[PDB]
C-alpha cells in the first residue's frame, strides 16, 4: 500500500487499436477519438507479434 | 448470403433466377401441425385447468 | 481440368503462407531513412525545440477589423476551430496579410510569424478545379468556320484587350459555347488556351449540386473570386445541366439544387464590381435549353456556333485525324467520308483509329487500305445503335 | 499426375529452405549491420522523440520547410530538419513529427486511401484463360483493346495518335464479362479497382459523381490502371427516393463520366472497363467511341458456340465425358449464358436432395426438361396466357 | 569541466520543500521561480534552507524575470537580519512543461550560474502536490 503511492503515478494507460503493423519496425496505433501516432517497437512486441486490426493495451 | 422473405411477389426477378439459386426451399402458409407444436411447448410453462384442448385452437 | 486445378491450388497455398513470415521478419532492420547529409540538421532541429516560434500553426485570415490598439487586428480561424484575433506580422508587410489569405501564426504565442501563399478558405472549391493538359489544333479536326469563331471570340479580347477598345465594347464578361456533343469542343477549347496564354480552369456541374443546397452557393462565389485574382483567365464550365439545364423549380425535386447554384452565378455575372476582360465560358446543347433568366444577353456577348459535322464538313475533319496519325493507305479521305451517314463526327474519327486495331488483327503493325474499308462498315452500325432510352412518354 | 509430382515436391521444399535461411540472417549473421545499427536506432529514436505524431506530407518547400497536416485535427507549418531530405519525402504519405516541437523527422511509412481499400479486389480469373472459350473471338479483343496499349507500345507508337481508353462489354450475362476484365488486369498487374454501379445511386445525393471522380483520380495516381464498373443498369432502375430516381440523378452520373474519360480533365493510359447488361439504360454518349474505343458485343450463343460455353461451366464443376451436348443444343438455343448456368445448377440441385454428391448425364437430363419450361415461366404466364 | 564539476545531492528542509510546492500551486498555469538560500559544504553537499520567489508571469519562466536587482535587493535584507546565506541555486515550477528543462529555463540557469559556480536547477510539480505522490 505504501509502495502503491509511487506505483499509481503515470501519464495514464489507454486502449488503442493497431490499424496496421508496419515492416519498418515501428507500429501505427490510433487511440480511439484522437489521431494516429507512430511509436517504435517495444521489447514486448516486434512485427510478428502485432498484425493488422488488433485492439491493444497501451 | 441466405435470403428469407414473406412472399414471392415482393422479390426481384434477379433473385428468382435459377442459375443464382442453388436451392429453393418452399414453406406453406400456417398449418395445423405447426400450431399444435407451438401451443404444446408454451403450455408447459403456462398454467392449465381441466378441459382445454390445444387441438381446437390449432 | 477439375483434378489438375486442385494440385496447383495446394502448392501455391503452402508457398504463400511461408512468405508472410519472411516478409514481416526482415523489415528495414533498424536502419535510418535520412542517411548521412541530415546529421548537421539534427543539431539545428534541437535548437528549434527550445524555440517558441517553431512550430507554427497554419491558419487563414477570415476578416479585417480595426479597433487597433497595438498593430493591426485580424481574425483568423485556427484549425482546431477556435477563432482568435492576432496582430500584424513581427516584421513582415501588412500588404501580405489580406482577407482570404493564408498565414502561418505561432502555435505557442499566436501572432503572425510569416504570411503564407493565399487561399485555403473553401475546402470544396479547391477540390472542384482539376488538372489541365494542352492538345493543339492539329489534333482537333477541322479548320472550318465553326472552329474559327471559338478563337476570335475567346483568344482576341483576352490576348489584346486593345482590339476590343478600338471597336468600342468591353472584353466579354460572358461567352457562350454551344453545339451538340461528339464534335471535339473540349478539344478545341484546350487548343485555344495554349495560344492565348489564358489559363483555363475546368469545372463540373455534377459536383456543384449536392443533397443540401448552399455548399454549391459558397463554392460558386469563391470560385469567381479566385479567377478574379487570376488575370486574363477563362472559367470553363464543362458538362453542365446544372447551370445549363431548364429553368423551372419543382420544389420537392433535385431541381432546388440547380436553382440556388444558378442564382448565385447570376449575381457573379454582373459582379460586386464588373468583370471587364474576365471570361466565363459555358457549354450547353443549344442556347434555347439555357435559362432566359441566367441568359441576360448583354453580358454573355457572342454565342459561338459549333454544329454537327456535315457530309462535306466530316470530309474535312477526317484528313486532320488521318494526317496526324501514321497510316499507310491507298484509298482517299473523301470516299470514306461520303461512306458515313450524318450522325456524328465521332464515328468518322473512330475509323482512322479502328483501321490501326484491324492491322494487329490482320497481323501487320500499321494500317492498310483494306483495314480502312472494313472499319467504316462496322463503326457506322456499332456506335449509333445499341444505345438511348426506349421511352419519351410521361416525363416533365 | 505422376509427371507433375516430382517438380511439385521439389518447389515446396526449395521454399522451405528459403524460409529457414532468413532466420539465421536476422538472428546471428551480421557484417554491415552489427551492434552498430542497433545503436543508430536508439540514438535516432531518442532524438526523434517517441511518440511521433502523424502528419501527412502534402508538399515539400526547398528552404528547410514543408507544409504538413497533422492528423490529430489541426494542421502545422513545420520545418524539414532532422533525419530526412526534401527529396526523401514523398507526396501523399504519412510522416513522423517530433512530438515536443513539430519538425518533420521523415517518411518511413506510406498512406493508403480509405476509399481504395473497399473498392479494390484482387486480379485473377477463376476460369483460366483459354477456358473462357466460347465466343473465343471476342475474348481476344479485350486483350487487344485494354491490355495491349499498356503491355506492348510498339504498335501504338508506329500507328500514331491517341491510344484506346476503354472497352464496353455488353450483351446477355454468362458470356463472362467479369472474367475478361480480371484477365487483362491480372496480366498487366494494373491495380484493379472494382465498384458495382449501384454504389453510384445510394440514399445520399451526389454520391455518384463524387465516387466515380475520386475512383478515377485514385486510378491515375496508382497508374497504370484498370477500373472496372460492374453492371451499370441501376441508375434508372433503383431509387431510395424521388431525388434518387429521376433525371437529376441519372444525368449527373452520365455527365461526370463524359468529362472524366476523354474531356478536359482527361485520364492517362488508365482504361475503364464497363460491364453493362443493358445499353438501353446507357446513352449514345457513353457508347460513343474515343472514350470507349472498340465496343465488344456478345450475341446469344450459337448452336456450335453453345457446346464451348457449356464446357466452361462443366470445368468449374466435375469434368464431363458422358454428357450429350446435342440434347442441350436441340432443346433450347439462342438463349443466354445465363441459361447454360441454369441447366447446370438444376442438375446439382436434384443430386443434392438424394445426397448424391456428383452430377452425371442423368442429373443433367432430368433437370433439363423442367429448366426449359421454367425459362418461359420466369417471365409471367398469368392465369393461362 | 570533468575535472571539477560533480553533482549536488540536495538536502531539502521543511521550510524550502513546503514553500516551493505552495507557491507553484496557487499560481497555475502562471509559473513561479526564485533563488534558493542555503549553505554549501563538501564539494557536493548543499543544504537548501529556505527560498523566496521571483516574478510570476503568464508565459512562465523567462529572461525578463531574472534580474540582478531582485537578488541584490534580497542580499541587503540578509545583512540586516544577520542571516549569512549565500545563493545555492535556483528553482522553478513547470505545470505547463514536464520535468524536461524548457528552452527559456536553460537561459535563466546560465545567468544564475555566473553568480554562483555551484548552482542547482529544480522542477517542482505543483499539480502533483494535490495528489498523495509528489
Amino acid at each position: 500500500l505504501r509502495e502503491e503511492l509511487q506505483l499509481l503515478q503515470e501519464q495514464g494507460s489507454y486502449v488503442g487499436e493497431v490499424v496496421r503493423a508496419m515492416d519498418k519496425k515501428k507500429v501505427l496505433v490510433k487511440v480511439h477519438p484522437e489521431g494516429k501516432f507512430v511509436v517504435d517497437v517495444d521489447k514486448n512486441i516486434d512485427i510478428n507479434d502485432v498484425t493488422p486490426n488488433c485492439r491493444v493495451a497501451l | 448470403v441466405i435470403m428469407a422473405t414473406n412472399r414471392i411477389d415482393i422479390l426481384d426477378s434477379a433473385l428468382l433466377r435459377p442459375g443464382r439459386i442453388d436451392r429453393k426451399i418452399e414453406f406453406p402458409p400456417p398449418n395445423e401441425e405447426a400450431r399444435l407444436d407451438i401451443l404444446k411447448i408454451h403450455s408447459r410453462k403456462m398454467n392449465l385447468t381441466r378441459g382445454i384442448n390445444l387441438r381446437k385452437i390449432a | 481440368q477439375s483434378t489438375y486445378s486442385r494440385q496447383i491450388k495446394q502448392v501455391e497455398d503452402d508457398i504463400q503462407q511461408l512468405l508472410k513470415k519472411i516478409n514481416e521478419l526482415t523489415g528495414i532492420k533498424e536502419s535510418d531513412t535520412g542517411l548521412a547529409p541530415p546529421a548537421l540538421w539534427d543539431l539545428a532541429a534541437d535548437k528549434q525545440t527550445l524555440q517558441s516560434e517553431q512550430p507554427l500553426q497554419v491558419a487563414r485570415c477570415t476578416k479585417i477589423i480595426n479597433a487597433d490598439s497595438e498593430d493591426p487586428k485580424y481574425i483568423i480561424n485556427v484549425k482546431q476551430f477556435a477563432k482568435f484575433v492576432v496582430d500584424l506580422s513581427d516584421q513582415v508587410a501588412p500588404t501580405d496579410i489580406e482577407e482570404g489569405m493564408r498565414v502561418g501564426v505561432d502555435r505557442n504565442k499566436y501572432q503572425i510569424h510569416i504570411p503564407l501563399p493565399p487561399k485555403i478558405d473553401p475546402t470544396v472549391t479547391m477540390m472542384q478545379v482539376e488538372e489541365k493538359p494542352d492538345v493543339t489544333y492539329s489534333d482537333v479536326g477541322g479548320c472550318k468556320e465553326q472552329i474559327e469563331k471559338l478563337r476570335e471570340v475567346v483568344e482576341t479580347p483576352l490576348l489584346h484587350p486593345e482590339r476590343f477598345v478600338n471597336l468600342g465594347i468591353e472584353p466579354p464578361k460572358g461567352v457562350l459555347l454551344f453545339g451538340p456533343p461528339g464534335t471535339g469542343k473540349t478539344l478545341c477549347a484546350r487548343a485555344v488556351a495554349n495560344r492565348t496564354d489564358a489559363c483555363f480552369i475546368p469545372v463540373i456541374g455534377s459536383e456543384l449540386v449536392q443533397k443540401y443546397v448552399g455548399e454549391g452557393a459558397r463554392m460558386v462565389r469563391e470560385l469567381f473570386e479566385m479567377a478574379r485574382t487570376k488575370k486574363a483567365c477563362l472559367i470553363f464550365f464543362d458538362e453542365i445541366d446544372a447551370i445549363g439545364g431548364a429553368r423551372f423549380d419543382d420544389g420537392a425535386g433535385g431541381d432546388n439544387e440547380v436553382q440556388r447554384t444558378m442564382l448565385e452565378l447570376i449575381n457573379q455575372l454582373d459582379g460586386f464590381d464588373p468583370r471587364g476582360n474576365i471570361k466565363v465560358l459555358m457549354a450547353t446543347n443549344r442556347p434555347d435549353t439555357l435559362d432566359p433568366a441566367l441568359m441576360r444577353p448583354g453580358r454573355l456577348d457572342r454565342k459561338i456556333e459549333f454544329s454537327l459535322p456535315d457530309l462535306e464538313g466530316r470530309t474535312h475533319i477526317f484528313k486532320i485525324h488521318a494526317r496526324s496519325m501514321s497510316v499507310e493507305r491507298d484509298i482517299r479521305f473523301e470516299l470514306l467520308a461520303r461512306l458515313c451517314p450524318n450522325s456524328t463526327g465521332a464515328e468518322i474519327r473512330s475509323v482512322c483509329t479502328e483501321a490501326g486495331m484491324f492491322a494487329i488483327r490482320a497481323r501487320r503493325k500499321i494500317a492498310t487500305e483494306k483495314d480502312f474499308l472494313e472499319a467504316v462498315n462496322k463503326v457506322i452500325k456499332s456506335y449509333a445503335k445499341f444505345s438511348a432510352t426506349p421511352r419519351y412518354m410521361t416525363y416533365n | 499426375t505422376q509427371c507433375r509430382l516430382k517438380l511439385l515436391k521439389l518447389e515446396r521444399i526449395k521454399d522451405y529452405l528459403l524460409m529457414e535461411e532468413e532466420f539465421i540472417r536476422n538472428q546471428e549473421q551480421m557484417k554491415p549491420l552489427e551492434e552498430k545499427q542497433e545503436e543508430e536506432r536508439s540514438k535516432v529514436d531518442d532524438l526523434r522523440g517517441t511518440p511521433m505524431s502523424v502528419g501527412t506530407l502534402e508538399e515539400i518547400i526547398d528552404d528547410n520547410h514543408a507544409i504538413v497536416s497533422t492528423s490529430v485535427g489541426s494542421e502545422h507549418y513545420v520545418s524539414i530538419l532532422s533525419f530526412v531530405d526534401k527529396d526523401l519525402l514523398e507526396p501523399g504519405c504519412s510522416v513522423l513529427l517530433n512530438h515536443k516541437v513539430h519538425a518533420v523527422i521523415g517518411v518511413l511509412m506510406d498512406d493508403t486511401d480509405p476509399l481504395v481499400t473497399v473498392m479494390k479486389v484482387e486480379k485473377a480469373p477463376q476460369e483460366t484463360y483459354a477456358d473462357i472459350g466460347g465466343l473465343d473471338n471476342q475474348i481476344q479483343e479485350i486483350k487487344e483493346s485494354v491490355e495491349l496499349p499498356l503491355t506492348h507500345p510498339e504498335y501504338y507508337e508506329e500507328m500514331g495518335i491517341k491510344p484506346p481508353k476503354g472497352v464496353i462489354l455488353y450483351g446477355p450475362p454468362g458470356t463472362g464479362k467479369t472474367l475478361l476484365a480480371k484477365a487483362v488486369a491480372n496480366q498487366t498487374s494494373a491495380t484493379f479497382l472494382r465498384v458495382v454501379g449501384s454504389e453510384l445511386i445510394q440514399k445520399y445525393l451526389g454520391d455518384g459523381p463524387k465516387l466515380v471522380r475520386e475512383l478515377f483520380r485514385v486510378a491515375e495516381e496508382h497508374a497504370p490502371s484498370i477500373v472496372f464498373i460492374d453492371e451499370i443498369d441501376a441508375i434508372g432502375t433503383k431509387r431510395y427516393d424521388s431525388n434518387s430516381g429521376g433525371e437529376r440523378e441519372i444525368q449527373r452520373t452520365m455527365l461526370e463520366l463524359l468529362n472524366q474519360l476523354d474531356g478536359f480533365d482527361s485520364r492517362g493510359d488508365v482504361k475503364v472497363i464497363m460491364a453493362t447488361n443493358r445499353i438501353e439504360t446507357l446513352d449514345p454518349a457513353l457508347i460513343r467511341p474515343g472514350r470507349i474505343d472498340r465496343k465488344i458485343e456478345f450475341p446469344l450463343p450459337d448452336e456450335k458456340t453453345k457446346k464451348r460455353i457449356f464446357q466452361i461451366h462443366t470445368s468449374r464443376m466435375t469434368l464431363a465425358d458422358d454428357v450429350t451436348l446435342d440434347d442441350l443444343i436441340m432443346a433450347k438455343d439462342d438463349l443466354s449464358g445465363a441459361d447454360i448456368k441454369a441447366i447446370c445448377t438444376e442438375a446439382g440441385l436434384m443430386a443434392l436432395r438424394e445426397r448424391r454428391m456428383k452430377v452425371t448425364n442423368e442429373d443433367f437430363k432430368k433437370s433439363k426438361e423442367n429448366v426449359l419450361y421454367k425459362k418461359q415461366e420466369g417471365t409471367p404466364e398469368g392465369l393461362y396466357l | 569541466a570533468p575535472a571539477v564539476d560533480t553533482a549536488e545531492q540536495v538536502y531539502i528542509s521543511s521550510l524550502a520543500l513546503l514553500k516551493m510546492l505552495k507557491h507553484g500551486r496557487a499560481g497555475v498555469p502562471m509559473e513561479v521561480m526564485g533563488l534558493m538560500l542555503g549553505e554549501f559544504v563538501d564539494d557536493y553537499t548543499v543544504r537548501v534552507i529556505d527560498v523566496f520567489a521571483m516574478p510570476q508571469s503568464g508565459t512562465g519562466v523567462s529572461v525578463e524575470a531574472v534580474d540582478p536587482v531582485f537578488q541584490a535587493k534580497m542580499l541587503d535584507m540578509l545583512k540586516q537580519t544577520g542571516r549569512p546565506e549565500m545563493v545555492v541555486g535556483w528553482y522553478h515550477s513547470h505545470p505547463g512543461f514536464g520535468c524536461w528543462l524548457s528552452g527559456v529555463d536553460i537561459n535563466t540557469q546560465q545567468s544564475f550560474e555566473a553568480l554562483s559556480e555551484r548552482a542547482v536547477a529544480v522542477v517542482v510539480d505543483p499539480i502533483q502536490s494535490v495528489k498523495g505522490k509528489v
